[PDB]
RNA sequence: UAGGAUAGGGGCCUACCAUGGUGGUGACGGGUGACGGAGAAUUAGGGUUCGAUUCCGGAGAGGGAGCCUGAGAAACGGCUACCACAUCCAAGGAAGGCAGCAGGCGCGCAAAUUACCCAAUCCUGACACGGGGAGGUAGUGACAAUAAAUAACAAUACCGGGUGUCUGGUAAUUGGAAUGAGUACAAUCUAAAUCCCUUAACGAGGAUCCAUUGGAGGGCAAGUCUGGUGCCAGCAGCCGCGGUAAUUCCAGCUCCAAUAGCGUAUAUUUAAGUUGUUGCAGUUAAAAAGCUCGUAGUUGGACCUUGGGCC
């Protein structure tokens, strides 16, 4: 026996049924363009996660109100949404979470928040800065642009101490230029 | 098949032994004893996995051989002795 | 500077030691060597010698500036050489490494299991 | 029409069991004849090029399709395999080593080629695509 | 008759590949696609 | 019924007796490219297909049979015999069982190292201590799967939208900064090594540190551009294209889709309300038996506690 065989594993995107449709292609390209993504997979996985959440919520809403197997996970789902900055404080019902959409999720990505916090000149500059180890959430360096930030950590994104943009020594380009100008 | 089995697979262990699935291929088979081997907590799962006294299947022995464990008013050395309910 | 923080501390009287999870905050350096860390642990825990301290299973956190591992402190060196695996004694120079091959030993065992008597050792 | 009694489960089950046989796909799969085909339920096969032939395309088309008569090594059956990608008949020689695959319609003739259900995929351990694009040379 | 196999490909004229700058890859390729189709698109892409 | 045998019940076997036992609610027999299950894929629901493989149960050690020891075996990394292979040999004899690990031949469309270690999980022995191809570790690995680089910004030149200013877009143009792929002290990892994580020093401008796979008539997103061929060569899953002006073949440019993934072949889930219990059909499209009777099956009129509170 190999114990490593017991590790669960799964897939995170689905691909569309009809591959060549003009309106869907333009919609997806529009979203990719101003959300600074890399391919249609980065958006298909967000759609997949949102579909799972919506299916769970719809299954919950089909049950009777006085059913504990509705109350408990309804509270849990609303707690997760209010924790991730998706649902507002004025939407505390299971019906509002059915109205969620993909741009709600894409608005909470670390790249999107870095761009909207004024730290990046553009949403592509934000992704470049994230992947170059210049951004720390709380105290932890993050170099994953898909990092979904929570509300309590929204006030801690800042350039890292090691980063030249957060008080670090000059990079090899600047140091090479100083070496050239030294002699 | 032709006789008794001396091995217990981790996935076949009792549920109340909350054992990490990727911790190994085998679980400690409880020895023959007072309790039914499915409602028992072997000594290996006491000095380990419940107390941090021992870290491996090498220091449970290193402290049983010192005769440091006295279950039900008697020193016991078998690391898979089945302490099963209300045993002191 | 470098700071050390011990968590999940426990005085194991059964094995006569103290075990803890050790966290090193080391900004400005890649890591802290176990040799450079044993003296710090001794100076902050008042251990007369430097051999009863065993630090292992270290790991640097992603991003850097932090490391964690496990540590053990022994009341006596004689108690230390009674409970640890030999390899940890080797790491601190408290034992000697024996150079041997398992397959060679199995070769010899199979070869000499056919001879009966004191002549087994004669087949060298 | 249908038997709607609550006690009529056996009648419905037996009727459906009998009537599944009129299905073309079900009868194809559950008759067991798929094992008597040359591939014997295999995706690909291997063979020896017996000869190089051409077949006139069916009407209203007019062309000569460069096929190849080959013999499978797993059961000895002789089949004709298409050779696509113009100029790829030159790569095939006599008594040569080829890997054959189905043509695409699951045991049905594809295109205007009369009675050809296989296409040559590899020759002498090299793909026809690599030779056609000059990525590889025949050994 | 198999003597005419590989006729047109063998007898076609040969023109070498051109030389050009490499296109952006990954995120930048989608960036330029979005710019070409939404930003500066104020009717065929290969007219 | 009475014994025999077994650890023990029992036609399990023996003597005697009786004629019973199963079957259209499918016995008996045949096929299975059939080990059974937990489960897998696809799933509006119902469903269809698969289930050799790491968990549970069973069976086997080339094929059958018989048995010793032992608490436990009809054991094969135990014996005895026969059949089939096959190994030395001094030709009198002797020894065999990889469906264990690694490896070889063969078969094939189809599957990796004759490596290290008991450090972990556990098991076994007289035993804290030996041993463990169980198990773990490294090697090969685009089976499958996760995250994710291949550039970002400014100026200048050119061109747009809200005479003018701003906004926005392209240039093997000009600048600077940023960084990891790579290399490498070092420490850490590890039973010992290695990978990762961390990090001195070096490391990007055509940032050559050069993205690919399929297509561009329709289905189906993208060319009635240019050159070649001329019902030939070929393309084409289907419809179809090529007979001197080819939007479909052979190539260049341009463009499109997915993108470190894509194409092709088989099997089967959806699509399929084209298997229809949910939920299909039967005048003419395929499909009411020539007609009636008829047992099993399926299906069968109405009628019998309500006031009565309390609660
Ligand atoms: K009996
Ligand atoms: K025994
Ligand atoms: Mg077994
Ligand atoms: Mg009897
Ligand atoms: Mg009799
Ligand atoms: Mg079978
Ligand atoms: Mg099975
Ligand atoms: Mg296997
Ligand atoms: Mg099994
Ligand atoms: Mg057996
Ligand atoms: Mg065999
Ligand atoms: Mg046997
Ligand atoms: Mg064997
Ligand atoms: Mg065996
Ligand atoms: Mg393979
Ligand atoms: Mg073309
Ligand atoms: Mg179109
Ligand atoms: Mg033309
Ligand atoms: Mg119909
Ligand atoms: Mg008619
Ligand atoms: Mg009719
Ligand atoms: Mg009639
Ligand atoms: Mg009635």
């Amino acid at each position: 026996v190999h114990v490593n065989f017991y590790r669960n594993y799964g897939k995170t995107f689905k691909k569309p049924r009809r591959p060549y449709e003009k309106e869907r292609l333009d919609a997806e390209l529009k979203l990719v363009g101003e959300y600074g993504l890399r391919c249609k997979r980065e958006l298909w996985r967000v759609q997949y996660a949102l579909s799972r959440i919506r299916n769970a919520a719809r299954h919950l809403l089909t049950l009777d109100e006085k059913n504990p197997r509705r109350i408990f996970e309804g509270a849990a789902l609303l707690r997760r949404m209010n924790r991730y900055g998706l649902l507002a404080e004025g939407q505390d019902k299971l019906d509002y979470v059915l109205a969620l959409t993909a741009e709600n999720f894409l608005a909470r990505r670390l790249q999107t928040l870095v761009f909207k916090a004024g730290m990046a000149k553009s949403i592509h500059h934000a992704r470049v800065l994230i992947r170059q180890r210049h951004i720390r959430v709380g105290r932890q360096i993050v170099n994953v642009p898909s990092f979904m930030v929570r509300v309590e950590s929204e006030k801690h994104i800042d350039f890292s101490l090691t980063s030249p943009f957060g008080g670090g020594p000059a990079g090899r380009v600047k140091r090479k230029n100083q070496k050239k100008a030294s002699g | 098949a032709r006789g008794l089995k001396k091995h217990l697979k981790r996935l076949n262990a009792p549920s109340h032994w909350m054992l990490d699935k990727l911790g190994g291929a085998f679980a400690p088979k409880p020895s023959s004893g007072p309790h039914k081997a499915r409602e028992c907590l072997p000594l290996i799962l006491i000095l380990r996995n419940r107390l941090k006294y021992a870290l491996t299947y090498r220091e449970v022995q290193s402290i049983l051989m010192q005769r440091h464990i006295m279950v039900d008013g008697k020193v016991r050395t078998d690391k898979t002795y089945p302490a099963g309910f209300m045993d002191i | 500077a470098v700071t050390l923080r011990t968590r999940k501390f426990m005085t194991n009287r059964l094995l006569s030691r103290k075990q803890f999870v050790l966290e090193v905050i080391h900004p400005g350096r890649a890591n802290v060597s176990k040799a450079d860390l044993k003296e710090r642990l001794a100076k902050i825990y008042e251990v007369k010698d430097s051999n009863c301290i065993f630090v292992f299973k270290f790991r640097t956190h992603f991003g850097g500036g932090k490391s964690t591992g496990f540590g053990l402190i022994y009341d006596n060196l004689e108690a230390a050489k009674k409970f640890e695996p030999k390899y940890r004694l080797i790491r601190n120079g408290l034992a000697t490494k024996v150079e041997k091959s398992r397959k060679q030993i199995k070769e010899r065992k199979n070869r000499t299991k056919k001879i009966r008597g004191v002549k087994k050792t004669k087949a060298g | 029409g249908k038997t709607r009694g609550m006690g009529a489960g056996r009648k419905l089950k037996t009727h459906r069991r009998n009537q599944r046989w009129a299905d073309k796909a079900y009868k194809k799969s559950h008759l067991g004849n798929e094992w008597k085909k040359p591939f014997a339920g295999s995706s690909h096969a291997k063979g020896i090029v017996l000869e190089k032939i051409g077949i006139e395309a069916k009407q209203p088309n007019s062309a000569i399709r460069k096929c190849a008569r080959v013999q499978l090594v797993k059961n000895g059956k002789k089949i004709a395999a298409f050779v696509p990608n113009d100029g790829c008949l030159n790569f095939i020689e006599e008594n040569d080593e080829v890997l054959i695959a189905g043509f695409g319609r699951k045991g049905h003739a594809v295109g205007d080629i009369p009675g050809v259900r296989f296409k040559v995929v590899k020759v002498s351990g090299v793909s026809l695509l690599a030779l056609f694009k000059e990525k590889k040379e025949k050994p | 008759s198999l003597a005419r196999a590989g006729k047109v490909r063998g007898q076609t004229p040969k023109v070498a590949k051109q030389d050009k700058k490499k296109q952006p890859r990954g995120r930048a390729h989608k960036r330029i696609q979005y710019n070409r189709r939404f930003v500066t698109a104020v009717r065929g892409p290969n007219s």
